[PDB]
């Protein structure tokens, strides 16, 4: 409801954030990243460069998966019949890996709404995400 | 000697307290005797019958002793009836509620601190006659001119004579509270509208034998700072109580009234908590 | 007259936290000297009364609140109607544009674009503006409660206050022309509704149309 | 089945006696007169015991003797086929999850969440009911 | 305008000692994290929040980041008083304002 | 309870605040009373009822799983009051009348407890 | 070899007892503080429309009559009579619920609300659970009809019909008890 | 991007200097009969498109049809996902309210200027100078 | 709880101080809560009742009498709810006092039945009966405290003190914890086919018993004078400072007592002695010992005759049927 909003000006800002949910992972990754910086001779590389590196790596990995799997398993046979999900544990485990990572990244940037509707500390939820994207994945993978 | 048998109960300051302690001592003796009997029975069974030696087939398959069961189920009825009769008799003496109490004090309780009312004064000898009733009210609360009010940093103090009929009326502001005095050997809750809730807010004390200062605490869950609102009660001679009464009749604080009659200003048993 | 009644009503329960003469216990609460009856009125009528402090029902009802406010004043005064009551319609403004601009420049930052709840850090938050009335919000912005940037009457014109009043009353209460309201947040509730309804019916209709084997 | 009905009607009689005695002793000698709170509970639990005993008697007075109710019976008397039992299934965990969502919604005041919980409860109940009645696909 | 009560926990950043005027600090707005403006100010906690990514800055400790993906302290601006009793800038920024980049802050 | 016993010893407030202390005994009492005793009793019932009575199985295994998962999820929801900055319900498990209303204890923890 | 007693019957009877005590607690809530108010303990801005409360009671009584007719049909080998009787009962109960909704709207329109007075609050609390239970019974009716319409008849279907039938009968009994408590005794 | 006055129908926003594009958006949302319905349909359908493509990719990954005969199809699908995501990101930014303005400012200005090597060149090429540009909105609309 | 939530979220004035809601909610809540602690008692009395005979090698004492006592406790358990109202002073004193003194007797009947069951038997000292002995000792002490608590004048002074705390800790812990561990030790071979170690169990029992009666005995001497429950602090002026230290020491002792149990259980779940025959504890009863130690689905493949309350015992030893049926009613 744009009419409820106002015209854009540089001096106006509020809790209005969290853009559309299909690119939301970039915002989540920006929110979660720790503040690491490097300083050498009259130069400075800020934290978001790591976010750009991670999103570029995600870009690269998506079309490169079939070649990676073919070289990893060494299979070069033709197939016209699919496999039911419960017959290939490794691929299903990697899929669970990826989907859990995406979900935890998505919900991490819901920090404002989560802390607002449910009375939870903002810092507490940030730390929950900060530990979650690293400790949760192996658990669901094994499960 | 009997203090150890009394399980640490503080010495009585009122005849009904002494009667209550006598009943408590008797009940404790009976309960200890019963427990010792059953403990000895269990020990004797577990020591001698335990001797399961290398030669045994089966001790006995017997499980029916109906007359003995009837005897052992009828025996406790006599003792429970005796103790119930004693309890009724004693508790009857606890609720005399005399029609003419000598001194009536209105207790005002609220969130995290107390308040005292000093409703009226009337002595049988005709030496003290005064009413502190205040029509200041225009709602169930009671208001008086001379009133003792406490503070988070000042321990509330109650001044009371010795050997007099004393009455207290409960009145609370927001939540449940329990006026307790360990030396009184008595406890009672305080309700917002006891009349509207059909509960008795009136209890009386015949007299106090000893004098001095005593500690008190509340005995319910009344919020967060429940344990930092203790209060002290001081028992003085009738002449000293009278002198303090007319001293507080004129504009004077608790410390000034207590100091002017050769008494410590603050509470001796209790001290304020710094972190609050 | 009213001063004695207000003092008695306060001393019934106020001394337990602040002080008999409004002194201020060092580790319990403030001193309550500079603030006027506006602070007491806002903190009493709204319902952030003694707690163990979110919204709650008030204890006093429009009768002794004025008495305790006058008692506090004797030791920022509310705006009252000429007949003796609290103002309720005279505080409404006329110029909505300035009110909206000031809302987006100073109000919307913490609460929301449409005035709903806002998210802060480490516990406390921004409540929704719906359950508050004109007198309450005016005395609140004039008072500066906890975690509030208090506003002086010199820096903000009284016309600015009435324009803010009108804008906040119009924005929250008016029916949305877009149909059902999704909480007034961004696109996160929209995506949640998408996941819960949108493709759920789609996959149900696909299962109905298609066969399984 | 007679002993269970006898015990239930004994409990009913005890509850009725307690309720009427409490009402009588609260009518007089009471500051507030009728308590009006525990009396209703006692009377209605007595009514519970009465109605359940009545149902047991009604289903027992028109019943034939069973081997379990007959002493000295043999295991061959009860031989045959028992009722149907549900094999391995997973619907109840989903129903419990939906109920937990509904409880969370009614805990903190969010009408959208309570509506979602109610819808999930209906869906889980529908899944539970039709677990053993859907036939093959019509194609 | 900080409350004059404490006025003793201010750190007075090593190069900006005299850039404050009593109860005045006049901090900037553009957050150094990504450039989102910040208006969330809490007077009792002396904390500043950036709503885009929930950063924190201790106004009492040279606007130093304390939590969140924030990296460097916000820029500071000196002020003074004119002849007519108004507020005027005492100079210009001594560090670049805005998100850091390849050349300098 | 061990944290409780550590705090209560050495008179004075060493490291625990009063409201957190109240939260502490509230949660301890609630957990030990309505989330250990009844479930353990029903657990022993499930273990040894068909074996004692000789029946091959229970009447409604679906209802059994329903009850188990309901209890577990309710326990998880109720015990999750420690993530609230204001804490869970602060009154004791007795939960007397005037302190449990909307006036006092307005935190969200009481709703989760209930 | 099947046991002549039916475990579903006794289980549903015990559940019926459980909600009987639930409504018992509701009655304990309602009767409390009724004697606290003196004289005209209903507030003056309250007046019950007897010309609408009795008709819905008769509606529910007719619904229960159709229920026992349907269960009597169920005890023999036919299902379409059961479907007809259950559909009639469902429509009658829907009219019952709509009547209660209209009464709620009328009561709220010009007077008592939930936070207004104690009497209104207790009356609404007592009526809301009854309405919710009636709606749940309607849902159970729909589920039972759909189950019967998609599979061959078995004695389990008859058991489900019977348990729904006397559950609705208990609902009628508790509703008439509530109506006699409120509107007549006052 | 030329500043104008509203003086339209929505009274609470009368007499406020504002962007022309926002004025046109408010016009189509309130002045034209049914425009709000059509634009809401557009936005909701875009969200449906994103959800459907994500679900389809997940199903394809689970079924394992990405083997040797159809790997080019998988690469094409990945590129489609990326372009659709970026184009959808450009979607909610044309009615340049303060929310979309904040989002695009943060993302583009921060990440583009944060490039370790190129940095300022890319941002100045995209915006034509500083971040707030007179050519940004027409370029985004055309793209 | 529905009414309480309605009050909290809507303000329905159901439990307002203006009305008698203060008494109403307390009455209903206690009427619910007292049967709650009455619930956790009976099944564990059953646990000890059927753990006694296997080690006593004797038939249970007073079978029908035990059933009658259980029924009497069950019936009267919901008629004493008001004895939590003594401090309020708005209920009938003698009626509820008499009801409580009446409900006290059947527990003593249960004690007498158990002591007759174990009287003059071939007692063997293993972990389950050690747990049973600790259970009866602690429950006896708690019952003595409770029968002391029933006096209205007594609870007019000792209520809310640590004395009531010691009461309920004693009774509840001594029944539930001890009988739970005993039942686990008994039924573990039935469920898993493996037997827990006895040395670790004996050490666990001794440590738990020592810690419990060390930490929970001075509470009488602490709550007797002024120190009501739920206090986060008090003053250094009054005494009873070392008693709290002793209680803390005992509680810390009890804290580490759980580790041997969990370690033994974890070790014996996969390792340990494996039971290959039915009923490793010979002379069992209650019919569970007629099936294989690892129970397959539906728990049965054969059924013996049903003639008494000891079917497996007669099945395994048919040659003492005559002795069982001859001297049963001698006493
Ligand atoms: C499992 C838990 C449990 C059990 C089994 C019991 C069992 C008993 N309880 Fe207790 N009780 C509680 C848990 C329990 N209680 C709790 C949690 C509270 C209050 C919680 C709160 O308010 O904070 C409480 C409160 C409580 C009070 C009120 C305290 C107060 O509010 O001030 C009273 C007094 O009437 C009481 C008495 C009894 C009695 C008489 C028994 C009897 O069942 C046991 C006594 C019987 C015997 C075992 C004695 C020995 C018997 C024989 C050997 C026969 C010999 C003959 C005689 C001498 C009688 N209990
Ligand atoms: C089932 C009921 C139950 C159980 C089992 C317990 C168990 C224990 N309790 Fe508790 N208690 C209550 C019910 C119970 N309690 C109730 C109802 C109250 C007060 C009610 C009211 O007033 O509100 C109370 C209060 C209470 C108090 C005073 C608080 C108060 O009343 O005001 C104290 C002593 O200070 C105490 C001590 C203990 C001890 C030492 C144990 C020991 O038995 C516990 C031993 C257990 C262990 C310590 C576990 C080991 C822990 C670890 C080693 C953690 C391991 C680490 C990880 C794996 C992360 N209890
Ligand atoms: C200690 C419990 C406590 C009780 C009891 C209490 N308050 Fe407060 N209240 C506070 C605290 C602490 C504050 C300071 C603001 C905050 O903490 O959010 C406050 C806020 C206030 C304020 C506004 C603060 C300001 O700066 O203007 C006023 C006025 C006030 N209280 C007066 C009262 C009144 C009237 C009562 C009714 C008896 C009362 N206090 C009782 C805790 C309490
Ligand atoms: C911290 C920065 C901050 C800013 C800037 C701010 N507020 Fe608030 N506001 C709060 C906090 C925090 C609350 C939560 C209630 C409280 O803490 O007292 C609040 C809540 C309120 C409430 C009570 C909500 C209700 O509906 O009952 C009113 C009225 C209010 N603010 C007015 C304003 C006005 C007017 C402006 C600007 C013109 C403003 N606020 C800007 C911090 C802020
Ligand atoms: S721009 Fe400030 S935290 Fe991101």
């Amino acid at each position: 409801p744009i009419w409820n909003l106002g015209p854009y000006k540089p001096s106006q800002v509020s809790a209005g954030s969290q853009p559309d949910f299909y690119m939301m992972w970039t915002e989540g990754l920006a929110r979660i990243w720790p503040p690491w910086e490097f300083y050498f001779w009259h130069h400075t590389i800020p934290a978001p460069v790591w976010v750009a590196v991670i999103m570029g790596l995600v870009f690269v990995l998506l079309p490169a998966y079939p070649f990676l799997e073919k070289r990893f398993t060494g299979d070069y046979a033709h197939h016209n019949l699919l496999q039911r999900p419960r017959d290939v544990p490794v691929r299903t485990a990697i899929g669970a890996m990826a989907i859990a990572f995406y979900m935890v990244l998505t919900l991490a940037a819901m920090n404002d709404i989560i802390a607002l509707k449910f009375h939870i500390s903002l810092n507490a939820t940030t730390w929950i995400g900060r530990i979650g994207m690293v400790i949760l994945p192996p658990f669901v993978y094994f499960i | 000697w009997s203090e150890a048998l009394g399980i640490g109960w503080p010495e009585g300051i009122t005849p009904e307290a002494h009667l209550n302690r006598e009943l408590w001592i008797g009940a404790v003796i009976a309960s200890l005797a019963v427990g010792v009997i059953v403990w000895g029975l269990i020990f004797w069974s577990a020591v001698f019958h335990r001797k399961k030696n290398t030669d045994t087939e089966l001790p006995r398959q017997f499980g029916y002793n109906m007359p003995l069961e009837l005897v052992l189920t009828v025996i406790p009825f006599l003792i429970i009836s005796v103790l119930f009769y004693f309890t009724v008799v004693v508790q009857e003496k606890m609720l005399q509620i005399a029609k003419d109490p000598e001194v009536v004090i209105d207790i005002t309780s609220f969130q995290w601190n107390w308040k005292f009312g000093y409703q009226r004064v009337n002595f049988k000898d005709g030496t003290l006659t005064y009413d502190g009733a205040d029509p200041e009210r225009k709602t169930y609360l009671n208001f008086d001119k001379v009133e003792t009010l406490g503070t988070s940093t000042e321990i509330p103090v109650l001044v009371l004579p010795s050997g007099k009929r004393i009455e207290f009326q409960m009145a609370s502001a927001d939540v449940i509270h329990a006026f307790w005095v360990p030396e009184f050997l008595f406890k009672r809750d305080v309700m917002p509208n006891p009349v509207a809730n059909n509960s008795v807010n009136v209890f009386q004390i015949e007299e106090i034998i000893k004098t001095g200062a005593f500690v008190g605490h509340c005995a319910e869950m009344c919020g967060t700072y429940h344990s930092m609102m203790n209060f002290e009660v001081r028992v003085v001679t009738p002449n000293d109580f009278k002198a303090y009464l007319q001293q507080r009749i004129d504009g004077k604080t608790n410390a000034e009234a207590l100091r002017a009659i050769n008494q410590p200003p603050l509470a001796v048993t209790t001290h304020p908590f710094d972190t609050r | 007259a009213l001063l004695r009644t207000g003092k008695q009503l306060f001393d019934t329960s106020c001394v337990s936290c602040h002080g008999a003469n409004l002194q201020g216990v060092p580790d319990h609460g403030p001193s309550l000297i500079g603030v006027g009856e506006a602070a007491v009125y806002f903190q009493v009528s709204t319902g952030r009364m003694p707690a163990m402090a979110p919204r709650k029902d008030p204890i006093f009802d429009e009768a002794q609140i004025d008495a305790i406010g006058a008692y506090v004043q004797a030791n920022p005064t509310v705006v009252r109607n000429p007949d003796g009551s609290i103002a309720t319609q005279s505080l409404r403004g006329n110029d909505l544009g300035r009110g909206g601009d000031l809302f987006r420049l100073n109000c919307a930052s913490c609460h929301n674009f449409t005035g709903k709840g806002g998210a802060l850090s480490s516990g406390k938050y921004a409540p929704d503006l719906a359950p508050a009335n004109e007198q309450q919000i005016l005395t609140a912005m004039l008072t500066g409660p906890q975690n509030m940037p208090k506003f002086s009457n010199r820096q903000l014109s009284f016309e600015a206050k009435k324009d803010i009043i009108a804008y906040v009353k119009v924005a929250t209460e008016a029916r949305q022309p877009g149909g059902y309201l999704l909480g007034g947040f961004g696109p996160a509730p929209e995506g949640m509704a998408m996941w819960i309804i949108g493709m759920v019916a789609a996959i149900g209709l696909a299962l109905w149309i298609g066969a399984r084997s | 089945m007679h002993i269970e009905a006898r015990l239930f009607e004994f409990v009913a009689a005890f509850f009725v006696v307690t309720a009427v005695l409490y009402g009588v002793l609260t009518s007089m000698f009471a500051t507030g007169g009728v308590e009006w709170a525990g009396t209703t509970a006692l009377a209605l639990t007595g009514g519970m015991a009465l109605i359940v005993a009545t149902f047991f008697r009604f289903v027992a007075r028109r019943l034939d003797s069973r081997p379990e109710d007959y002493e000295g019976a043999e295991i061959s008397d009860g031989a045959g086929e028992l009722g149907f039992f549900s094999p391995h299934s997973w619907w109840p965990i989903m129903v419990a999850l939906s109920g937990s969502v509904a409880a969370v919604g009614i805990a903190l005041w969010l009408p959208w969440l309570i509506a979602a919980g109610v819808a999930f409860i209906l869906a889980s109940a529908a899944g539970l009911v039709f677990e053993y009645y859907v036939g093959p696909e019509k194609h | 305008r900080i409350k004059p009560s404490d006025l003793g926990r201010v750190v007075k950043r090593k190069g900006q000692e005299s850039f404050n005027f009593g109860e005045f600090f006049a901090f900037t707005k553009v957050c150094s994290h990504l450039g989102c403006p910040s208006s969330l100010y809490e007077q009792q906690s002396y904390r500043i929040l950036c709503p885009c990514h929930q950063s924190q800055f201790d106004a009492l400790h040279f606007a130093k980041p304390i939590f969140g993906p924030a990296a460097r302290a916000l820029a500071q601006l000196p002020i003074t008083i004119d002849t007519d009793g108004y507020l005027v800038a005492n100079g210009d920024f001594v560090e670049p304002v805005g998100p850091a980049f390849w050349e300098r802050t | 309870a061990l944290l409780m016993r550590t705090e209560l010893a050495a008179p004075g407030l060493q490291f625990l605040s009063n409201e957190q202390f109240n939260q502490l005994f509230t949660m301890h009492g609630t957990i030990m009373l309505l989330f250990y005793a009844t479930p353990i009793v029903f657990g022993f019932a499930n273990l040894v009822l068909p074996l004692q009575i000789g029946a091959p199985d229970v009447a409604f295994p679906r209802l059994n799983a329903f009850s188990f998962w309901l209890f577990v999820f309710g326990a998880t929801i109720g015990a999750a009051g420690f993530i609230t900055p204001g804490g869970a319900a602060d009154f004791g498990w007795t939960a007397y009348t005037p302190l449990t209303d909307a006036i006092h204890s307005p935190g969200a923890g009481g709703d989760l407890w209930i | 070899s099947l046991n002549r007693p039916n475990m579903v019957s006794v289980g549903t009877i015990v559940w019926l007892s459980s909600e009987l005590m639930f409504f018992a607690g509701l009655f304990a809530f309602y009767f409390s503080a009724r004697a606290q108010a003196g004289g005209n303990w209903p507030p003056p801005p309250t007046e019950l429309n007897l010309y609408q409360a009795v008709p819905v009671t008769l509606v529910l009584i007719a619904s229960s009559f159709t229920c026992q007719m349907g269960v009597f049909a169920a005890e023999r080998g036919d299902i379409f009579g059961l479907r007809r009787w259950y559909v009639i009962t469902f429509l009658m109960g829907l009219f019952f619920v709509l009547g209660q909704a209209y009464e709620y709207r009328n009561l709220m329109s010009h007077g008592t609300s939930i936070p207004s007075s104690a009497y209104g609050s207790v009356f609404y609390l007592a009526t809301g659970f009854h309405g919710l239970h009636v709606t749940g019974g309607l849902i159970a009716f729909i589920f039972l009809l759909v189950r019967t319409g998609m599979s061959k008849f078995t004695p389990a279907q008859a058991t489900a019909s019977i348990v729904v039938s006397y559950y609705w009968h208990f609902v009628d009994i508790v509703w008439i008890a509530l109506f006699t408590v409120i509107y007549f005794i006052r | 991007m030329v500043d104008v006055t509203y003086n339209g129908v929505y009274q609470p926003l009368r007499g406020v200097e504002m962007s022309r594009a926002y004025q046109s958006a408010l016009d189509i949302s309130f002045e034209v009969r049914g425009g709000l319905f059509v634009r809401q349909i557009h936005h909701w359908a875009a969200l449906m498109f994103a959800a459907a493509i994500m679900v389809h990719l997940a199903r394809i990954f689970f079924t394992g049809a990405f083997r040797r005969p159809r790997e080019t199809n998988w690469v094409i699908g990945s590129l489609l996902l990326i372009l659709a995501m970026f184009e959808g990101y450009f979607g909610y930014s044309l009615p340049d309210d303060l929310l979309s303005g904040l989002g695009l400012r943060a993302a583009l200005s921060s990440i583009t200027l944060g490039m370790p090597v190129i940095g300022t060149w890319l941002h100045w090429a995209l915006f034509g100078g500083d971040f707030p540009g007179t050519i940004l909105i027409p370029r985004l609309y055309a793209l | 709880l529905f009414g309480l939530a309605a009050d909290r979220h809507l303000g329905a004035h159901i439990y307002d101080a203006a009305n008698g809601g203060v008494l109403l909610w307390q009455h209903l809540f206690w009427f619910f809560g007292h049967p709650e602690v009455y619930i956790i008692a009976l099944p564990f009395f059953g646990i000890v009742s059927e753990i006694f005979p296997v080690f006593s090698r004797k038939p249970i004492f007073g079978y029908t009498t035990l059933v009658y006592a259980t029924l009497s406790i069950a019936a009267l358990s919901v008629a004493v709810w008001a004895h939590h109202m003594f401090a309020t002073g708005a209920v009938l004193l003698p009626f509820f006092s008499f009801m409580t003194y009446l409900i006290a007797v059947p527990t003593g009947i249960k004690f007498f039945n158990w002591i007759g069951t174990m009287w003059k038997g071939q007692l063997t000292f293993e972990t389950p009966m050690l747990f049973s002995v600790g259970f009866m000792v602690t429950f006896l002490l708690g019952g003595l405290t409770g029968v002391l608590l029933a006096s209205p004048p007594l609870d007019f002074h000792v209520t809310d003190s640590y004395f009531v705390v010691a009461h309920f800790h004693y009774v509840l812990f001594g029944t539930i914890v001890f009988a739970t561990f005993a039942g686990i030790y008994f039924w573990f071979p039935k469920m898993t086919g493996r037997l827990l170690d006895e040395r670790l169990g004996k050490l666990h029992f001794w440590l738990t018993f020592i810690g419990f009666h060390t930490t929970f005995l001075v509470q009488h001497w602490l709550g007797d004078e002024g120190m009501p429950r739920r206090y986060a602090d008090y003053l250094p002026t009054d005494g009873f400072q070392g008693l709290n230290v002793v209680s803390t020491i005992g509680a810390f002792i009890l804290g580490a007592s759980m580790f041997p149990f969990v370690w033994n259980v974890f070790k014996s779940w996969r390792y340990g002695e494996v039971v290959t025959v039915d009923d490793p504890w010979g002379y069992g009863n209650s019919l569970e010992w007629a099936t294989s130690c690892p129970p397959p689905r539906h728990n049965f493949t054969e059924l013996p005759r049903i003639r008494s309350e000891r079917p497996a015992f007669e099945l395994h030893y048919p040659h003492m049927v005559e002795r069982l049926r001859a001297e049963a009613h001698v006493g």
